[PDB]
């Protein structure tokens, strides 16, 4: 039920039952997978199934949060002991940044912590360019040049 | 060794499936066409489209002064350190004008000179001749190369 | 007064058309009490554990083949969760199986107007099955998409 913004109670009868459902599947997997390495048979390791959770968000980022855990749970390595996932009503719990998200820099920002950066002429042009740049990267910038209002 | 100690360090920082991202094509000497053209269809047939090719393989040289330097030699080093790289670009740049984008580096040296100034450096005149002669051929081929594939 | 079953959130193994609805039905007592609440109805859940019966012990039988174990082993562990004891016939303190008469008195406890404060609420007649109420998470942290590879 990636509905939301309502309130749901058929959506918590079906996590129930897909949780319950994830549980008892899991356990067949992994069992038949012992079986099947008992046997020496080269088969597949154990199904692995999850749960996401979506109604208990109020926000509107909670769909594209959801959609990236989904691909991290599908694609990477990672395990959760867990069955259900629940989303917090309100996504204040890793910074905020809207989409995060890693475009346009992750490579650069923490490169330049604990610096203190001086440059000339930042009005606009290549000064603004490079003092802002290097704001990201973690450094104290001191903007200076002659217009204020450019400035600020 | 290196593969291994490579693939070891992509699954630790968090990687999925090391050994279909490093793969090696050992034996092959520099120095022999043929084997230039192995390595080539070696890669392609594991890769497809190449993008980067760096080509860094380069041998100290004869290491006598000119005047106790056999001319076998002098072709060693020019087939080792000159030759193989526009072997290796020939071979390369059809693929890379073909997607639209391509990257080819080449590891000079600065005891080979520069543009308006050269640098003697004895006992290794092979060396700086050939190593100038790459830096060259980049300077004169990126005309030619572009817009579609940089040299540098 | 609703009779459910315990093993709606144990690893209950090959009965996905038994265990699921069960804990649908779950869910759906808790969301009756709530709206028949407004109406002035009681609602109340209980949960028998394995009850002493010829079908249960088929049932165990049943579980020890299709898992590939010995039989009793079932038994071992379900009687393992329990934490009580109970004299028997011969006043010996044993882990058995929870009787037809102690739901039969949870029951008319549950139906009777002596338990009118009651609503929505569970009681276990288990002799002390100690199973995990729920596994939940929230996702707290967003996701790191920079290191994840989807080729092929």
């Amino acid at each position: 039920n990636g509905a939301d913004q309502n309130g749901n109670v058929y959506g918590r009868i079906q996590s129930a039952a897909i949780g319950q459902l994830i549980r008892v599947w899991r356990h067949e997997a992994e069992l038949d997978y012992q079986r099947a390495s008992a046997a020496g048979d080269h088969v597949l390791p154990p199904v692995w199934a999850n749960q996401i959770v979506r109604f208990a968000n109020r926000s509107l980022e909670g769909l594209e949060f959801a959609c990236a855990w989904t691909a991290q749970l599908l694609h990477s390595q990672r395990h959760i002991n867990e069955i259900t996932l629940n989303i917090p009503a309100n996504i204040s719990a890793t910074t905020g940044a809207r989409s995060a998200s890693v475009g346009w820099a992750e490579s650069l920002i923490g490169l330049h912590l604990g610096k203190v950066a001086l440059i000339t002429g930042g009005s606009a042009g290549i000064g603004g360019q490079i003092g802002r740049l290097l704001a990201l990267s973690g450094a104290r910038v001191m903007l200076a040049a002659r217009d204020r209002h450019k400035l600020e | 060794q290196m593969q291994a100690m490579i693939q070891s360090e992509l699954a630790e920082v968090g990687y999925t499936d090391v050994e279909d991202r490093v793969h090696i094509a050992p034996g092959c000497d520099v120095s022999s066409e043929a084997q230039l053209a192995d390595l080539v269809e070696r890669t392609l047939s594991a890769f497809g489209t190449v993008d980067y090719l760096i080509n860094n393989a380069g041998i100290a040289g004869v290491e006598e002064m000119v005047i106790d330097m056999p001319v076998e030699g002098w072709r060693h080093t020019l087939f080792a350190n000159l030759i193989s790289n526009y072997s290796l670009m020939r071979k390369l740049a059809p693929l890379m004008k073909k997607q639209g984008s391509g990257y080819i580096l080449n590891v000079s040296s600065y005891f080979g000179g520069e543009k308006d100034a050269a640098i003697p450096y004895p006992n290794r005149a092979d060396y700086a001749v050939s190593k100038a002669g790459q830096r060259a051929m980049a300077e004169v081929f990126a005309r030619f190369l572009g817009p579609e594939i940089q040299i540098n | 007064i609703n009779v459910s079953t315990i093993f709606s959130r144990a690893e209950y193994y090959g009965r996905i058309p038994y265990v699921t609805p069960k804990a649908a039905l779950n869910a759906l007592s808790q969301l009756a009490a709530r709206e028949l609440g407004a109406r002035g109805i009681r609602v109340n859940t209980i949960f028998p554990g394995p009850i002493e019966s010829d079908r249960i012990r088929t049932v165990f039988q049943r579980m020890d083949q299709l898992k590939g174990r010995p039989e009793g082993d079932t038994a071992h562990h379900f009687l393992n969760t329990m934490r009580l004891c109970r004299a028997n016939d011969q006043g010996a303190l044993e882990r058995r199986f929870p009787s037809v008469g102690d739901v039969a008195d949870a029951a008319v406890f549950l139906a009777s107007a002596e338990s009118a404060a009651l609503s929505g609420e569970t009681i276990e007649v288990t002799h002390g099955m100690e199973l995990p109420a729920c596994s939940e998470t929230s996702l707290l942290a967003r996701t790191d998409l920079r290191t994840i590879d989807a080729s092929g």
